[PDB]
């Protein structure tokens, strides 16, 4: 998982994590406000050293209407079942391994994306 | 020392499709000087000879 | 006037140094007031074409 | 119906119609016309009214410009011959309103006050030649083929080279290695034509809790952390900030990435301490806190992100824009978006003769306002009602432009060394392809002696914009560049109609956005101002495109880029965007159908034009940043036909692929059959080929002109060199070349010429050198006058024969003259000193014409030009269109040259070894098809990529005329008549004769003139100098151990000299050798003196040391 | 012409082989050469072919 | 050049390479996070490791296998070098080499909340 | 500029054929049949007329007087 920034409710500033040294529980207090809200995630911070990220989260469906981009008829969609699909390599710079191809259904109101 | 670089976004020239790593898409001139170069490979030849 | 004598000697120091090195760090480069910087004796022999 | 192939004809009816509508220098003419029609008025209009004891307001209106006039209309040829500046007076309407005590103001309007002469570019909308017919141009002694696009400054044709620059208003993210910054989001900002120069911003991230984002605001010495900057824009909350920087908080990764910049700033919350922070980093921080705030408030209002807006737009619109700069930095750091390539040509702009001059006019204007301000101050403030008509120092504009267009120092003469240099170069009249290419020349300002290769490399994005072949092989290689034939530089248009249109179509304006909308919404960027977002970018792109295809709301030069991956629509209308037309593709058919071709074939007869192809949505100007997003077929029949599909989604099609070539490269036949450096070498040498450089050359007094006697049209041409007008002003002769070794005098890159062909006028040329001299009132007692000197009175007087010139003091046309002959007899009174002008040493020509006139000063001024027939000789440099180059190595009469069965001897025999290492097979195919063309009896096509032509097809044709199909022939040795056992490849090839003749290069010295400072030979042939025996030669003679020849070269044959030195010290003594008495002052010794054979430059060095208080005491001990 | 036919056949095979190496990389079937990234492996394969 | 029999077999030349190629935790680490698991046995991430080992917060560092194995490394030497490098302020309850996840749990005992990020960084 | 008097390569007088050449082209002889009809056999003579650009007709547009 991760942890987001949860903003103060009074000042809308950033809440820092702080241990309740009395009840022994994680809080989220503010710097400017005196706003103590009770944590739930028990996490301060994460850091994916692997830099493993799923590209399908970053691939946006609008890419299908890109004329610049190669179209296959060799991998059909799964939700609808369209034949047409654009495909491309991960445009993200973290790709020295990923010449893997990401496919997008070329059919409006679907935008189903998958990797084979 | 490398093949023709993607100076357009993920492609060498607008005539090629994005992520076309194929031979002619990256500067492989397949004709001879007697056959004459295709215009794309003429431009890649110019890039190389520069 | 001990006040002004300080400035007089400061300006003499500027001219004499610029006679043998126009390119002081920070100090204004001596010039022929129409633009062109003054070729100091250093510059007469400093580098190539010395 | 569609073009059913047979498409080559159609393809060159297009293009032909383009070059009918837009002659080759259109990018200069339009830039200037736009400067004069808008930018000049814009600058004077947008300069503020001037005001100050009572105070006036002084204000300017409706700037007017007449036709060019001498005070009566000057023709450009007159300005050229009389060394005038071809220019037109600029007038403006000035309203003066002084107001004072008692409420008594008079708004007296000074109508059409003369501000100054502005220099006019030739054949502009404001040149006398505009739209003028060929008959009239010939009557003006102008050339109807001359392109225009250059200025006349004091008689010199001055071209403004288009200067490349980074695009303004556009964010760029770079990694600068060898710095503390992992990434840097640069921006360079200009709101509109501002007298303030472009202001540059950087939002860098320190690489090193790590990952802190800084900002390098202008006029700030330190680097404020960005969150302080957003708080200075008044956003207290960490959620009002970040709403500008992270458009969906749903991304944890940017959130946790930006956190440490907030931890750099959380000590500051209110806007006022933020401004105190920024003000305390000011380059001129005020003592009191309030002045620091006001300073920093101004910087944010007016200096940061000015393009986004000023004043009220500060606290929102450009808060969003700074947020976007940060957002794209974060994308570049997460690697979600690639770094911008600084050399991608969509990221560049070209400052043509418009912006180049608008910059100066904003610099020379405003100066005039300062001048009139100081004047009216001095007067009015002393209760002395000034006259503004005396206040206006018209010299400021007229001489400012004249100066900068002359020197090219693009700045004040007070500060020229700080300015750009060579922006304005003397037009290359050497040959018409040189004139045409000098006018179409681009220039990167990147430093030469900059070792970087990447700015010199041919970037992929120069396709169709810039010639891949035409670059100087020198130190400027890849920095100076050339426009491609159809490349058009966009002149600039107002975005306001586009912004009004985008206010329709359900666009959502940036200040009315709820920021949560930005997460899933395309961001719109007009001229790099972010101006709104849109829910539906598939409608905008189709509508904005439709409107371009209808020429109505959006002018053709506007480029709309749709970045799909990142939801951004960027629309550029500004000037300097290089673009080129492309055929539009829809479905898979072209829109260019047989209707358009038929209509355009009868053009003029129906007054159809290229503009109708544009305004019929058939062809479209695409520009390198929109070229990012086209899918571009290369010909229809190749790429859109139902092969097993490559893409089948082409949006555009190349009009013809040879249009990637520029002016000098598109004269190469079969350039696709040559090694690329050889096409570059031709693009070079093609600017030196003698031809006829312009048809009015008999009126030009150009300093250097070479005119070929019998220049010919090439027997094989590209089609492109139709529009270059090469068949009208050709530069070269089709010669029967033979590629044979023969006698070996053609061996290492040399040619054997036919002496008998030369006797018939083969490549014979004429060389015109013009000498200009005028008069002057040097002083009270000193005055120059054109007058035959006479030994009786003229005291100074050369050893020359002064009687060749008649009593006018001017040599007359038709007189034979040689080096150090007197050309313009001139005396200056002391009785009279001789000041005359002599023909350059070893020039030896005939006076062609003598013109006499008055210059601006109203002094008699004459220009004499002397012609010199240059019969080709051994050492003259010939070249061909394929980068084969070589000196004539010997000339054999027709009897001695080899001959075919018929008595066809070659004209030029070039050694086979020129070919195999260089692979200029375009040269061989030219020769073969030229031999076909000459037999077939019509001019072959050598347009590069024409698959209708191939070697086998030519060989088939050649075999039909009874020649060997490969162009070989049996030759017979001219000396013995025996058949040569190897059959020789012989045929017509277009050769050029280059300006590099040997008699202009041969040079010798044996004790000629000496420099005055160090008594060494003068430098250069013209000076009759001595060759430099340099350092490396010194080393080569040390290696030889040739110390005697090293001593003679570095001393006895350069600056042989002697000093007397004291024996007791080594300071040079005083030596009256005339009485043989010697002393050293300082020891008072007269016997202790010894002579030292000593290089004069060494003596001078030691005296330059003594003048530094260094005693190089030379000792004989 | 027989030489040209051999040359063209050789290039066609080489183009097809490069297409097959691309297919192998696109499917992630191309195992990297030791030390090389997968991209460096692909580029080395294509340059060799 | 390799002196011993290692000169022949690529296997016993490999460990020389591992003993030479500079290998910091970043090379074998995968995912580094923090947690205010109020007791060692609280095990908010659901782990049975501390319970056999029987601060209110810890560093958790799930390391990599195909990177730790390729170096012939073990949690043993990693934890040793950690404790030696930073001293006994840090305690490391490493996993075992049987589990699927290669976690290290790191705590301090005797400005602290940021301090685990400070020492990890 | 003007037509060369002799074919540079061989020597045949081509300086009396240019106006004839153009007149034959005005009879709409094809461009090589004009040369075949003037009597230019060698491709060295033919490239004298094919290649020649008659610039003197443009130079004569400029007036010395009238
Ligand atoms: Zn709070
Ligand atoms: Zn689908
Ligand atoms: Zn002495
Ligand atoms: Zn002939």
């Amino acid at each position: 998982g991760f942890v987001g920034i949860r903003f103060c409710q009074e000042c809308n500033n950033m809440l820092y994590p702080k241990e309740d040294k009395e009840n022994r529980i994680l809080l989220y207090a503010c710097r400017n406000c005196d706003y103590q809200q009770e944590a739930d995630n028990s996490c301060i911070y994460v850091n994916k050293i692997t830099h493993e990220v799923d590209e399908l989260t970053q691939i946006i469906a609008d890419v299908s209407q890109d004329p610049t981009l190669p179209r296959t008829e060799d991998h059909p969609c799964q939700k609808c079942g369209h034949k047409e699909a654009v495909f491309f390599q991960s445009h993200s710079a973290r790709a020295e391994d990923a010449m893997r191809l990401y496919y997008v259904c070329t059919a409006p109101h679907c935008g189903h994306r998958w990797t084979e | 020392g490398k093949r023709i670089p993607f100076g357009f976004k993920h492609r060498t020239l607008p005539h090629f499709i994005k992520d076309d790593y194929g031979p002619e898409s990256r500067g492989f001139v397949e004709n001879s000087y007697l056959a004459g170069l295709t215009p794309t490979e003429f431009f890649f030849h110019a890039m190389g000879g520069r | 006037a001990a006040h002004v004598i300080a400035e007089d000697v400061k300006l003499l120091q500027f001219h004499v140094a610029t006679m043998v090195d126009n390119e002081l760090p920070g100090l204004p480069r001596a010039m022929q007031k129409s633009g062109r910087p003054l070729k100091s004796l250093k510059q007469r022999l400093k580098g190539k074409e010395g | 119906e569609i073009t059913p192939d047979l498409w080559q004809e159609a393809c060159w009816i297009v293009i032909s119609s383009y070059f009918d509508e837009k002659g080759l220098v259109r990018q200069q003419l339009d830039s200037f016309d736009e400067f004069i029609q808008m930018s000049v008025q814009r600058i004077v209009e947008d300069a503020p009214p001037i005001d100050l004891p009572p105070r006036y307001l002084l204000k300017f209106e409706q700037i007017y410009l007449s036709k060019p006039t001498h005070w009566s209309p000057m023709m450009p040829n007159e300005a050229r011959l009389r060394n005038l500046t071809y220019s037109a007076p600029l007038y403006v309407d000035i309203t003066k309103t002084v107001i004072k005590e008692g409420e008594e103001q008079l708004q007296t309007q000074h109508q059409k006050t003369f501000i100054g002469k502005i220099p006019i570019m030739l054949r502009s909308t404001y040149c006398l030649l505009n739209g003028l017919t060929d008959r009239d141009l010939c009557e003006l002694n102008e050339c109807p083929l001359d392109p225009g696009g250059y200025f006349i400054i004091n008689g010199s044709e001055k071209v403004l080279i288009a200067q490349e620059k980074m695009a303004t208003n556009t964010v760029y993210v770079f990694a600068k290695k060898d710095s503390k910054y992992a990434y840097t989001g640069e921006c360079r900002s200009c709101l509109e034509n501002s007298s303030r120069p472009t202001s540059t911003i950087w939002v860098s991230m320190l690489a090193r809790i790590g990952q802190r984002i800084v900002a390098t605001l202008p006029y700030i010495k330190q680097e404020v952390p960005i969150i302080i900057v957003f708080r200075a824009l008044g956003f207290v909350s960490d959620r009002d900030i970040l709403e500008h920087i992270i458009y969906d908080f749903e991304d944890p990764e940017m959130m946790e990435m930006v956190k440490p910049s907030l931890d750099e700033a959380f000590v500051i919350q209110e806007q006022n301490v933020a401004l105190n922070f920024i003000g305390s980093r000011g380059a001129k921080p005020g003592v009191t806190k309030e002045k620091r705030i006001k300073y920093a408030k101004e910087v944010l209002q007016k200096e940061m992100l000015p393009h986004v807006g000023v004043s009220d737009f500060c606290e929102t619109k450009k808060a969003y824009f700074l947020g976007y700069m940060v957002h794209r930095l974060l994308l570049a750091a997460l690697g979600r978006r690639e770094l911008d390539d600084r050399d991608h040509y969509g990221n560049k702009r070209l400052d043509l003769a418009g912006p180049l001059l608008a910059f100066l006019f904003r610099g020379m204007f405003k100066n005039l306002l300062k001048e009139v301000r100081i004047y009216a101050q001095k007067f009015i403030d002393r209760g002395k009602d000034f006259n503004l008509e005396l206040a206006i120092k018209t010299r400021i504009i007229s001489d400012g432009l004249k100066y900068s267009l002359a020197t090219g120092n693009w700045g004040d003469q007070k500060k020229a060394h700080q300015a750009r240099a060579g922006v304005s170069q003397v037009l290359n009249r050497l040959t018409f392809a040189s004139t045409l290419s000098h006018l179409r020349r681009l220039n990167s300002p990147i430093g030469r002696d900059g070792k970087l290769a990447k700015p010199r490399q041919l970037h992929n994005t120069l396709w169709g914009m810039v010639c891949p072949a035409e670059t100087p092989e020198g130190h400027a290689v890849g920095l100076v560049k050339n426009l491609a034939l159809m490349a058009y530089i966009s002149v600039g248009s107002q975005p306001s109609p586009i912004l009004e249109f985008l206010e329709e179509w359900s666009m959502e304006n940036l200040e009315e956005i709820s920021p949560a909308a930005i997460a899933d919404a395309t961001k719109i960027f007009v001229n790099g101002c972010w101006v709104g977002i849109h829910k539906d970018p598939e409608q905008l792109m189709n509508t904005l495109r439709k409107l371009r295809r209808q020429m109505d709301i959006i002018v053709s030069e506007v480029s709309m880029i749709r970045d799909i991956r990142e939801r951004e629509i960027r629309i550029y209308t500004d000037a300097g965007r290089i673009c080129r037309p492309l055929l539009i593709v829809e479905k898979q058919k072209l829109l260019l159908k047989k209707r358009h071709i038929d209509q355009l074939k009868e053009r003029e007869y129906n007054n159809y034009s290229w503009q109708d192809l544009v305004a019929s949505g058939v062809v479209e100007y695409i520009d390198t940043l929109e070229e990012e997003t086209v899918m571009l077929a290369m010909t229809p029949d190749d790429l859109q036909e139902k092969e097993v599909a490559y893409c089948s989604t082409y949006t555009h099609c190349e009009i013809h692929p040879s249009m990637i070539l520029g002016v000098c490269a598109s004269i190469i036949p079969f350039p696709d059959h040559n090694q690329s450096p050889r096409n570059t070498y031709q693009s070079a040498m093609g600017k030196q080929a003698m031809g006829v450089y312009i048809t009015n050359f008999h009126v030009r007094m150009d300093t250097l002109a070479h005119v070929l006697y019998y220049p010919q049209k090439p027997l094989v041409t590209t089609r492109s060199m139709e529009y270059l007008r090469f068949r009208e002003l050709p530069a070269g002769i089709n010669s029967i070349v033979a590629i044979a070794s023969y006698t070996g005098y053609n061996q290492e890159d040399s040619v054997i010429m036919n002496r008998s062909a030369v006797d018939r006028g083969f490549f014979r040329s004429v060389f015109y050198r013009s000498y200009k001299e005028q008069e002057s009132k040097k002083g009270f007692d000193q005055e120059e006058v054109f007058e035959k000197p006479t030994r009786e009175t003229c005291q100074g007087m050369r050893h020359a024969i002064y009687d060749k010139l008649d009593d006018d003091g001017l040599i007359a046309p038709g007189v034979r003259v040689s080096g150090d002959d007197v050309i313009i007899g001139k005396t200056v009174t002391l009785t009279k000193r001789d000041c005359s002008t002599f023909l350059r040493t070893s020039e030896t020509g005939i006076v062609d014409q003598v013109m006499v006139t008055l210059n601006q000063e109203g002094y008699k001024f004459c220009k004499i030009r002397v012609r010199s027939v240059r019969i080709p000789q051994i050492g003259d440099k010939f070249a061909s269109r394929h980068g084969q180059k070589g000196t004539c190595g010997i000339q054999y009469r027709q009897e001695d040259m080899p001959f075919t069965c018929e008595g066809i001897t070659p004209d030029i025999i070039i050694n086979p070894h020129a070919i195999p290492s260089r692979m200029t097979i375009g040269h061989l195919i030219e020769c073969l098809q030229g031999k076909v063309s000459a037999n077939k009896g019509e001019i072959g096509d050598a347009t590069p990529f024409n698959d209708a032509v191939n070697v086998q097809k030519i060989s088939n044709l050649l075999s039909d005329y009874g020649y060997h199909l490969r162009g070989n022939e049996v030759l017979y040795n001219g000396f013995t008549g025996r058949k040569i056992t190897s059959q020789i490849f012989i045929g017509p090839t277009y050769y050029q004769r280059l300006k590099h003749m040997v008699d202009d290069k041969i040079h010798s010295r044996a004790r000629g003139p000496i420099q005055i400072l160090n008594r060494q030979p003068m430098e250069g042939r013209s000076r009759d100098g001595g060759l430099r025996f340099g350092e490396m030669e010194r080393d080569c003679q040390i290696a030889h151990g040739a110390a005697q020849f090293l001593r003679e070269r570095l001393f006895e044959a350069s600056d042989p000299y002697q000093v007397h030195v004291c024996n007791l010290c080594g300071i040079m003594a005083i030596a009256n050798t005339r009485t043989h008495t010697y002393e050293c002052r300082g020891c008072r010794n007269k016997t202790q003196i010894s002579l030292v054979r000593m290089p004069y430059a060494c003596k001078l060095l030691f005296q330059e040391l003594m003048s530094m208080s260094i005693a190089p005491r030379m000792m004989s001990v | 012409s027989k030489t040209y036919q051999d040359i063209q056949n050789t290039i066609k095979k080489a183009k097809q082989d490069v297409i097959e190496v691309i297919e192998k990389a696109h499917n992630n079937e191309l195992e990297p050469t030791p030390g090389n990234t997968l991209r460096q492996t692909f580029e080395n394969q294509v340059n060799r072919i | 050049f390799l002196l011993g029999q290692s000169a022949r077999d690529a296997e016993r030349a490999k460990d020389i390479l591992c003993r030479l190629e500079h290998t910091t935790l970043r090379k074998v680490t995968a995912n580094t996070a923090i947690y205010y698991d109020p007791n060692p046995q609280s095990t908010v991430v659901a782990e049975d490791q501390e319970w056999v080992n029987v601060s209110p917060w810890l560093l958790r560092v799930e390391l990599d296998r195909k990177h730790m194995t390729d170096r012939k490394l073990t949690m043993e030497q990693i934890a040793e070098k950690i404790n030696a490098g930073f001293g006994d302020d840090l305690n490391c309850i490493f996993n075992d080499d049987n589990a699927e996840k290669l976690v290290l749990r790191i705590r301090i005992m005797n400005d602290d909340d940021v301090f685990l990020r400070c020492i990890e960084s | 500029m003007i037509i060369p008097v002799r074919c540079f390569t061989c020597g045949k007088i081509v300086g009396n054929k240019w106006e004839a050449y153009l007149g034959l082209l005005q009879a709409e002889y094809t461009e090589g049949d004009a040369l075949d009809a003037l009597g230019l056999k060698r491709y060295c003579c033919r490239r004298m007329l094919l290649a020649h650009v008659d610039l003197i007709e443009k130079l004569l547009n400029y007036a010395p007087l009238e």
